[PDB]
């Protein structure tokens, strides 16, 4: 309880200043950071937080010393504050906060490794409400810290072009032999008896879930190519 | 509950034993300490007496019951006894199997060190503890109160203790302990009690002095004036109707045994008065260190909830001590769950592990695996 | 500040580290010199104690605190702990970097050489200096208090240096140190004080002997005149309330203690009074540059502060020097902030660059580069 949030700061970096994604300005050789603030790295970038409030803005625990007294009344405003007692949310009333927050963070994530969920992004145009201004400075950033160009190098693996054989298959058809529905079934060696027809390497290529492995950029305008004079 | 897992918070004395669940800022079902067998040898086939009586059941009769208490501060007459006292609270009151939930038991400051690996071979070997600690009585008060800088004098019924903790434990001796307290007060009324026709012979109905005495017995401020004021039948003599029925006019009877606290020379005992033992730890500590510890005195347990003792501190403490500053005693006003306040801290704190023995950590180190990492 | 950029002023001793912002008059936050640890192991975990406890917050609570001086005039007992001195120093008071702003430290005269070397391996190495010189003590204040021609004996609580410089620095020695100043005082005391009922036992209460000593303290000016004089109990006998709750009734105790600065032969040394020294540093001087130095003293430090410090010297010096023109010392009456006024001059002076040394002259000469260029 006597411990402010100032002494709290010092808590932190005893404990830690050695574990990644944490610094201040005593081992942080850095200016930009106060004498009463601290540093810590999240995704792309450095955020310098203050230590006004904490304490009462955290805790906010309730007791039911102060809650019986009150729902002890009769009239629908009074108990009614309090409706027909625990609305499917209880289990156990008294609990210093700490935990108390954890409920709100631990229902949410129990209730996500068992179900099935679809993802959808969003990206703000600009400050102005305008459908057709771009802040460069502002978008650029805004595409970065929530690292989505890193998801499509990194699912896929890391590298330039790249085609899903689910789309491959039923798009380049009508050029090789033996991509018939006489076809076998894997879609490596079949892939293998397409390429070793018209002479190419088969380490350029490899075979994953649903994505065309071919290494640097200047096979792709040499595949594209090689489609156009031989074959309108 | 879909929170954590194994957790729950204890504390037992020579009164009340505090406990209740996971997380909780009170005790739930505190009980008395107590267990006797019967002298009565109980209808022997209204069944094979056995069970001492201990819990609600036993303070509910008293009459059948022998109450021989096991732990007398510090000392502990047998432990055969507090096999079937635990069995009791996590089984019965708690709810709980031992064998999941840690444990946070209170340790009497300067306890016998064969007693201790001798607790542990209760718990570990046979009620399966993976994880508990034994933490020191009064340092866990001084988080809880609020305070990291003052002197703490935490004692009810078990043992006096005058812990100067406001920047450290465990370094110069700075500490007392005596046996002087509850169970004592509880036992010499009987003698003066004899004067006026009273005589609470037994144990048994022994407990229920101190039931009469937390309900009016006060203190005096100053003897001398109250010795004329003796005279004037009115802020004495009070009826109180025994439950059974027999009226007993205590009045002197009040502020005469509560007197044997400032001064243990009624009882043989050389031990200087709580006030006295209280400079022997100052004068210890540094010359520029103690304006600061007389701010603020931290006064708890069930012994400092009778009338007329805070106040009484501030006039004996002024005249052996420093005048200048101002000084100000912090005695809660319900000062007796201190400890267990304290105790719902350390029981939420995960710095904690660094403290508490895991169930390998007593193979890998033998049975001294407790006075080898704790102190 | 769109002014300038890379500037600070700076300066240590045996008291305060006296230091502030760039082009400044006057200090900006002094803070005593102090680092100790925990000898009562601070409730170890209401925080991994660690932070020796330097600065205001050292200073503020003592108690826990043993106070362990690390630089006692000359001698430096560790550089370790020196470590988190200057670690406080640049970030918590000063709020700037020390790679950026050059420094303007102090240099006890006649320091040894190989601890020069140690302290630029603190600064260039970890701290990153690209800008700094350590000036010699006395000869700053020189240009502060106005004067040219004057001979100075400036030092509070680090070592007496007697330097006669009114026409150059470094030539012949003419120069003493003394290790006879401050903390001499402050321990001889405890001693003396043990015949009346009082004893300051540990270094923690040791450093407030200092704090009362220099708000009563003086110097009897005959001791044969004020011996006859203790009879009446007027001039001497002073109430003082120490500040917790303990008179010392100090009369007596005030100017005998000060008698050992004349009498240096009250603590087993040969040393000759600071009056003596003086002759000495004089008479190697030519015959036809007396008259001058006589006539204008510096007379700097904190320890030229107490009653009767000025007024003596002019009865001691004229006995055993030339008596024909007038004698005048010129005791500045705040002389302890002399050399950081001093420090002030030099630190905006330009001249300065062909002193300090940058940070690539410490690469190109190695860690001699110190006594390869300064002196
Ligand atoms: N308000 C009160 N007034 C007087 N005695 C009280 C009060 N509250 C509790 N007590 C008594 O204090 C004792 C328990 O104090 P406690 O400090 O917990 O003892 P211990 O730690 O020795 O077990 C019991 O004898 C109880 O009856
Ligand atoms: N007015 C004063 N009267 C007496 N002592 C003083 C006064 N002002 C400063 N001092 C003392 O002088 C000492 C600092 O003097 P200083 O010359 O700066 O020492 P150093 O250079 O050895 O660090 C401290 O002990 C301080 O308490
Ligand atoms: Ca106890
Ligand atoms: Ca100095």
């Amino acid at each position: 309880a006597k411990s402010t949030d100032q002494t709290f700061l010092d808590s932190i970096c005893k404990q830690f200043e050695k574990n990644p994604h944490l610094q201040s300005y005593v081992v942080s050789k850095d200016r930009s950071i106060g004498d009463t603030c601290f540093r810590l790295k999240h995704y792309a970038g450095d955020v310098t937080y203050d230590v006004r409030g904490f304490l009462d803005k955290n805790k906010d625990t309730l007791f039911g010393d102060l809650i019986s007294s009150m729902q002890s009344s009769s009239d629908p405003l009074v108990q009614g504050l309090f409706p027909p007692t625990r609305p499917e949310d209880s289990k156990k009333r008294p609990e210093t906060a700490g935990s108390q927050f954890r409920n709100a963070m631990n229902a949410l994530i129990t209730t996500l490794l068992a179900c099935s969920p679809h993802y959808v992004r969003c990206i703000k145009s600009n400050d102005n409400k305008q459908a057709g201004v771009i802040d460069e400075d502002r978008v650029r950033h805004q595409v970065r810290y929530l690292g989505l160009l890193e998801n499509v190098r990194v699912r896929r693996a890391g590298f330039a072009g790249r085609i899903e054989y689910t789309r491959f298959y039923n798009r380049y058809k009508m050029l090789c032999k033996k991509t018939w529905p006489s076809f076998n079934g894997t879609a490596k060696q079949a892939t293998e008896l397409i390429l070793q027809q018209h002479n190419i390497d088969k380490e350029e290529i490899r075979m994953g879930k649903t994505k065309v492995f071919i290494r640097n950029p200047t096979t792709l305008f040499y595949f594209e190519e090689k489609r156009e004079l031989e074959m309108p | 509950d879909e929170d954590e897992t194994t957790a729950l918070v204890c504390d037992n004395g020579s009164g009340l034993v505090k406990a209740g669940f996971a997380g909780d800022d009170a005790p739930r079902a505190v009980f008395p300490s107590i267990v006797g067998r019967p002298r009565h040898q109980g209808v022997m086939v209204g069944m094979g007496q056995k069970d001492s009586y201990v819990g609600d059941e036993a303070q509910s009769k008293r009459g059948i019951l022998t109450l021989k208490y096991p732990i007398e501060h510090g000392i502990i007459t047998n432990w055969d006894d507090m096999e079937k006292i635990w069995h009791h609270t996590f089984y019965n009151e708690l709810r709980v199997a031992p064998e999941e939930h840690p444990t946070l038991l209170t340790e009497a400051p300067l306890n016998p060190k064969a007693n201790r690996e001798k607790m542990t071979q209760i718990m570990f070997e046979t009620f399966n503890v993976p994880a508990m600690y034994v933490a020191i009585q009064a340092v866990l008060s001084l988080y809880a109160s609020g305070r990291t800088t003052g002197i703490v004098l935490d004692s009810g019924d078990g043992v006096t203790h005058n812990v100067p903790i406001y920047e450290g434990y465990a370094l110069p001796h700075a500490i007392m302990r005596l046996d002087l307290a509850g169970r004592d007060l509880t036992d010499y009324l009987m003698k003066i009690l004899t004067e006026r026709g009273y005589s609470f012979v037994t144990t048994a109905e022994r407990e229920i002095v101190r039931d009469i005495k937390e309900k009016l017995c006060y203190v005096a401020l100053d003897f001398e004036n109250e010795m004329a004021t003796a005279a004037s039948s009115s802020s004495l003599e009070k009826s109180y109707e025994l439950p059974d029925g027999q009226v007993i006019t205590i009045g002197n009877e009040r502020f005469r045994c509560p007197e044997t606290l400032f001064q243990p020379s009624f009882i043989g005992m050389e031990s200087a008065g709580i006030h006295e033992t209280t400079y022997n730890s100052i004068m210890k500590c540094d010359i520029d260190i103690r304006k600061d510890l007389y701010a603020n005195n931290v006064m708890s347990g069930g012994t400092t909830m009778y009338p007329g003792i805070a106040d009484r501190m501030q006039k004996e403490i002024t005249a052996l001590a420093p005048s200048t500053m101002k000084i100000k005693i912090i005695a809660p006003p319900e000062r007796k769950y201190s400890v267990w306040i304290g105790g719902s801290i350390l029981a939420s704190l995960s710095t904690f592990q660094q403290m508490w023995i895991t169930k390998q950590e007593y193979d890998e180190a033998g049975p001294s695996i407790v006075h080898r990492k704790c102190f």
